[PDB]
């Protein structure tokens, strides 16, 4: 009913926000990404959370990246939610962290089996 | 790449 990540748990705020720092200015073009798969799907998680991805790519070709990782079978959907909407196709995924990275410099970004979160 | 970090596009860590 509401985005909840396992990482920001594990890792307290201002550890967060001074790795944000350092990555941001090390990786400029590219966007750092907390992918987590969201309470209740049926898909299982990654292997890793953390991805830098380049601020050109279209969230659905960011999608199709994510899907690889996962293993996903092509006819298992998946639908990702940031701060509780599906985001847009046409943003790319620098457009996508101007409009929702955290005070922690990161965005965040949970994906699921079903079309609603919390389901 | 640093820190953990994958790009995302190569897979480098
Ligand atoms: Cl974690
Ligand atoms: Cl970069």
């Amino acid at each position: 009913g509401s985005m909840k990540f396992v990482y920001k748990e594990e890792h307290p705020f201002e550890k967060r926000r001074s790795e944000g720092e350092k990555i941001r200015k090390k990786y400029p073009d590219r966007v750092p990404v907390i992918v987590e798969k969201a309470p209740k799907a049926r898909i299982g998680d990654l292997d890793k959370k953390k991805y830098l991805v380049p601020s050109d790519l279209t969230v659905g070709q960011f999608y199709f990246l994510i899907r690889k990782r996962i293993h996903l079978r092509a006819e298992d959907a998946l639908f990702f939610f940031v701060n509780n909407v599906i985001p847009p196709t046409s943003a790319t995924m620098g457009q996508l962290y101007q409009e929702h990275h955290e005070e922690d410099f990161f965005l965040y970004i949970a994906y699921s089996d079903e079309s609603v979160y919390g389901l | 790449l640093e820190d953990g970090w994958v790009d995302i596009e190569t897979g480098k860590e």
